[PDB]
C-alpha cells in the first residue's frame, strides 16, 4: 500500500452535517498515520477497546469517520453506554464499540451573531434508534420531529458548537485494508 | 462570486488592504495571497485567519460576511507587492488585486 | 521541501494546442490535488481548473469548460494540462499549485489555499 489514508479531508473540512443527518465517509486501501491526530486543539481523544498509543501498530478490514456538530454539553453522549436525546434520537453507539472519538470546540467557525440555523437535531421519534442508525424523516410526530441549535459566540461553552468524529475500527476475519505504519 | 479590492495602489508604517465580496463568504472559505515581481503568487492567510508556514507574524488577516481585510502592522522594503484576496465559498475566484507602493 | 516544476517557454500559432507539464516532488502526490491558474501580461490571477491525483476527478472553469482538458500520472507523479485552439488573447504565464482547497478523495471544500507554486511557464500566441 503507497497511498496514505485522507484523515486530513475529513478533520480540516470546512463543513461538517447536522447530528440528525450525520455523514460517514469510509477510509480503505490506505496506511492510517494517526501521528497528527495526537499531534493537534483535538481537547477529546477518547478510545474504546484500543489504546490511542497502539494505533500506529495496527491493522483493520475498515475504517469509517462519522461526522457531526453537536452542542459541547452533549459531547458526553457520543459513548456506548450512554443516553439522552442525542444517544437515542440522533446517533447511537453499540455497547460493544471498538473505536476511538475525536472532538473540539468549532465556536470561532460555525457560531454566527445573528445564530447558526444550519444544524438541527432530532427531539421527537416514536422510538430509540439502533447502533449506526439514521432517521432524516420528517413525517409530524404525534410536533415538527426537528429542531434547530442556532449557535451563538455569545453563548457559554456548554453550549458552544463542537465538531465530532467517530473513528469505527472493523477487525474481521478478512485481509486488511487499513495499516499504521 | 466577484470579489472587489481597493484601494487601487496603496516603510514602518502600518498597512491596510480591503477585499469586498458581492456575496457572503464563510471565513472558512477565503484566503488572501503576495505576489511579488517576477515570481508566483504565495499564500499567507488561509481560513481568513490562520498564517501560512513561514509566514511572519507582521501579517494578519481577519474578517467576516462579505467583509474582509490583510493588515501588515510595519511595511518593510520587501512587503511591497500585489496582494489578492480569494474565495472558494462557490466555484473558485480570485480578486482584482491591490498594490502596495 | 515541497516543489513543482513547470516545463520552459513555448510559441505557439492561432489554432495550435499547448501542453504544459508540472513535476511534482517533496511530498505523496496522491494526498492532494492539482490546481491550474494563469496570468496574463498586466493582469491578475485566472483560475482554470483543478483535478484529483487520487481518482482523476476534475472541476474546471466555465470558461475553459470546452478548451482545457487536465490529467495526471501517479507513477511519475506529474501533471499536465493541455489547451486547445490558442488564441492571441490567451498569451499568459501558466502556473501549476498544490491543492488544498479541495479534497482529493472525497471532492469536499477544505480550508486551506494553495501553498506551493510552480515558477509559469509563459505561452506566446502569434
Ligand atoms: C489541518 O491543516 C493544518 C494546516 O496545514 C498547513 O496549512 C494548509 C493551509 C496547507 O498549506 C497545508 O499543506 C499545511 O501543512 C495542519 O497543521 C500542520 O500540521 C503539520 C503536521 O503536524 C505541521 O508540520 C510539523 O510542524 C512542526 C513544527 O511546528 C515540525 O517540527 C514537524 O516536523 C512538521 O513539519 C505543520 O506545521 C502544521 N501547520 C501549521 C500552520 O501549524 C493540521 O495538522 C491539519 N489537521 C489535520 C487533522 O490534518
Amino acid at each position: 500500500i503507497t497511498n496514505l489514508c485522507p484523515f486530513d479531508e475529513v478533520f480540516n473540512a470546512t463543513r461538517f452535517a447536522s447530528v440528525y443527518a450525520w455523514n460517514r465517509k469510509r477510509i480503505s486501501n490506505c496506511v492510517a498515520d494517526y501521528s497528527v491526530l495526537y499531534n493537534l486543539p483535538f481537547f477529546t481523544f477518547k478510545c474504546y477497546g484500543v489504546s490511542p498509543t497502539k494505533l500506529n501498530d495496527l491493522c483493520f478490514t475498515n475504517v469509517y469517520a462519522d461526522s457531526f456538530v453537536i452542542r459541547g454539553d452533549e459531547v458526553r453522549q457520543i459513548a456506548p453506554g450512554q443516553t439522552g436525546n442525542i444517544a437515542d434520537y440522533n446517533y447511537k453507539l453499540p455497547d460493544d464499540f471498538t473505536g476511538c472519538v475525536i472532538a473540539w470546540n468549532s465556536n470561532k467557525l460555525d457560531s454566527k451573531v445573528s445564530g447558526n440555523y444550519n444544524y438541527l437535531y432530532r427531539l421527537f421519534r416514536k422510538s430509540n434508534l439502533k447502533p449506526f442508525e439514521r432517521d432524516i424523516s420528517t413525517e409530524i410526530y404525534q410536533y415538527f420531529p426537528l429542531r434547530s441549535y442556532s449557535f451563538r459566540p455569545t453563548y457559554g461553552v456548554g453550549h458552544q458548537p463542537y465538531r465530532v468524529v467517530v473513528l469505527s475500527f472493523e477487525l474481521l476475519h478478512a485481509p486488511a485494508t487499513v495499516c499504521g505504519p | 462570486i466577484v470579489l472587489t479590492q481597493s484601494p487601487g495602489t496603496l516603510p514602518g508604517e502600518r498597512a491596510t488592504l480591503s477585499c469586498r465580496a458581492s456575496q457572503t463568504v464563510s471565513s472558512t472559505s477565503l484566503a488572501w495571497y503576495q505576489q511579488k515581481p517576477g515570481q508566483a503568487p504565495r499564500l499567507l492567510i488561509y481560513g481568513a485567519s490562520s498564517r501560512a508556514t513561514g509566514i511572519p507574524d507582521r501579517f494578519s488577516g481577519s474578517g467576516s460576511g462579505t467583509d474582509f481585510t490583510l493588515t501588515i502592522s510595519r511595511l518593510e522594503p520587501e512587503d511591497f507587492a500585489v496582494y489578492y484576496c480569494q474565495q472558494h465559498d462557490t466555484s473558485l475566484t480570485f480578486g482584482g488585486g491591490t498594490k502596495v507602493e | 521541501q515541497v516543489q513543482l516544476v513547470q516545463s520552459g517557454a513555448e510559441v505557439k500559432k492561432p489554432g495550435a494546442s499547448v501542453k504544459v507539464s508540472c513535476k511534482a516532488s517533496g511530498y505523496p502526490f496522491t494526498s492532494y490535488g492539482i490546481s491550474w491558474v494563469r496570468q496574463a501580461p498586466g493582469q491578475g490571477l485566472e483560475w482554470m481548473g483543478w483535478i484529483s491525483t487520487y481518482n482523476g476527478n476534475t472541476n474546471y472553469a466555465q470558461k475553459f469548460q470546452g478548451r482545457v482538458t487536465m490529467t495526471t500520472d501517479t507513477s511519475t507523479t506529474t501533471g499536465y494540462m493541455e489547451l486547445r485552439r490558442l488564441r492571441s488573447d490567451d498569451t499568459a504565464v501558466y502556473y501549476c499549485a498544490r491543492d488544498y482547497t479541495r479534497g482529493a478523495w472525497f471532492g469536499e471544500s477544505l480550508i486551506g489555499g494553495f501553498d506551493n507554486w510552480g515558477q509559469g511557464t509563459l505561452v506566446t500566441v502569434s
